[PDB]
């Protein structure tokens, strides 16, 4: 029981988007798909629902003029598109299954969610740097190694290591702010620094609004 | 009185 | 629109005491003849959906474990979590929906209070690539401390920096409770090249001396 939602976008001022949200698990028709925002830093806003059955919506009344929720019954997809966009409607969009409740149960089940930066400035990829493994980042039988990930604009980038397998002992910091405008992130993890000789650590960085996949090795 | 269509997903009984 | 209001808006609270969440709707969200609210409570972590634990004010959904509970009527709800464990530090949201638009309030962040932990402290060098650009890029790295409140100070042969680092820190771990902690010291590759000996300066609770990592430039 899935919802898995399109990549983070980029848009400017007076442009729309439209985010997709992929049901699975279930009998698509059954039941209603929301669409909640939640601004950075900011509190959850519910957009609006669909009834995925005959298609019927509502729409809160702050998006009832520049929402449209839509949905294919044989792609089983729900779709919102926001329209006359804003800076301020920079947010995460999440589509929700919120809170099915019957007499024989309660679940509730929300996408990963879809960022959406609005804004004038230029679209940037980072470059990605190694932060190599040394005597300088041991500690007794650990190693610490990473990528730090440089100017780019806007968020998010994304960071994984050796394609997800290697989770255990990973920090991917909060990106900071320079005074540019542009971001830069670091994403570090601790491993035996005896196995330096052996394993490949790979740091695989995904910046969807510049469309940048970097995979960049990490070697001793 | 709830609106039932606030959200559809809610059974008015549990 | 039902209005949904928080308090507080962070809270401070040991592993295993107990943590209080409030919230307050700006009209009943009570169906007096079925004894029903229309109130349900979500945990959400950074970077992650919401998670519902709790609907009709008071039931857990299933798998929810039994130290979060749920409780009041009409206006006033509170959400308790009476044995705090590491992986519940998040934030906390009610919802109504009683009536459209449904609502969210503006949630409380619970943070841990644990004990106290120093850091290791870790150096990275500017990568060739990088120094190849025109930038050289020094990272110090502070893993897994507690409290929060760690002073990183460069020093580029003895001078300390000031204005040319930027820093960030971990959400709180979810495991152990600590924290870790990213700083970068840029220059251009030719002030790089200018000096010596780079690094970086902790100070932190947990730690008996302010602990210096640095390297030789080459």
């Amino acid at each position: 029981v899935q919802l898995v939602q399109s990549g983070a976008e980029v848009k400017k001022p007076g442009a729309s988007v439209k985010v997709s949200c992929k049901a699975s698990g279930y009998t698509f028709t059954t039941y209603a798909i929301h669409w909640v925002r939640q601004a950075p830093g900011q509190r959850l806003e519910w957009m609006g629902w669909i009834k995925v059955g005959d298609g019927n919506t509502r729409y809160s009344p702050k998006f009832q003029g520049r929402v449209t929720i839509t949905r294919d019954t044989s792609a089983s997809t729900a779709y919102m598109e926001l329209s006359s966009l804003r800076s301020e409607d920079t947010a995460v969009y999440f589509c929700a299954l919120l809170t099915v409740i019957t007499p024989d149960d309660a679940f509730d089940i929300w996408g990963q969610g879809t960022m959406v930066t609005v804004s004038s400035a230029s679209t940037k990829g980072p470059s990605v740097f190694p932060l190599a493994p040394s005597s300088k980042s041991t500690s007794g039988g650990t190693a610490a190694l990473g990528c730090l990930v440089k100017d780019y604009f806007p968020e998010p980038v994304t960071v994984s290591w050796n394609s997800g397998a290697l989770t255990s002992g990973v920090h991917t910091f909060p990106a900071v702010l320079q005074s540019s405008g542009l971001y830069s992130l670091s994403s570090v993890v601790t491993v035996p620094s005896s196995s330096l000789g052996t394993q490949t650590y790979i740091c695989n960085v995904n910046h969807k609004p510049s469309n940048t996949k970097v995979d960049k090795k990490v070697e001793p | 009185n709830p609106d039932p269509n606030a959200n559809p997903n809610v059974d008015p009984n549990a | 629109d039902i209005v949904m209001t928080q308090s507080p808006d962070s809270l401070a609270v040991s592993l295993g005491e107990r943590a209080t969440i409030n919230c307050k709707s700006s009209q009943s969200v009570l169906y007096s003849s079925k004894n029903k609210n229309y109130l349900a409570w979500y945990q959400q972590k950074p970077g992650q959906s919401p998670k519902l634990l709790i609907y009709w004010a008071s039931t857990r959904e299933s798998g929810v474990p039994d130290r979060f509970s749920g409780s009041g009527s009409g206006t006033d709800f509170t959400l308790t979590i009476s044995s705090l464990q590491a992986e519940d530090v998040a934030v906390y949201y009610c919802h109504q929906y009683y009536s459209s638009p449904l609502t969210f309030g503006g949630g409380t962040k619970v943070e841990i209070k644990r004990t106290v932990a120093a850091p290791s402290v870790f150096i990275f060098p500017p990568s060739d690539e990088q120094l190849k650009s025109g930038t050289a890029s020094v990272v110090c790295l502070l893993n897994n401390f507690y409290p929060r409140e760690a002073k990183v100070q460069w020093k580029v042969d003895n001078a300390l920096q000031s204005g040319n680092s930027q820093e960030s820190v971990t959400e709180q771990d979810s495991k152990d409770s600590t924290y870790s902690l990213s700083s970068t010291l840029t220059l251009s590759k030719a002030d790089y090249e200018k000096h010596k000996v780079y690094a970086c300066e902790v100070t932190h609770q947990g730690l008996s001396s302010p602990v210096t990592k640095s390297f030789n430039r080459g």
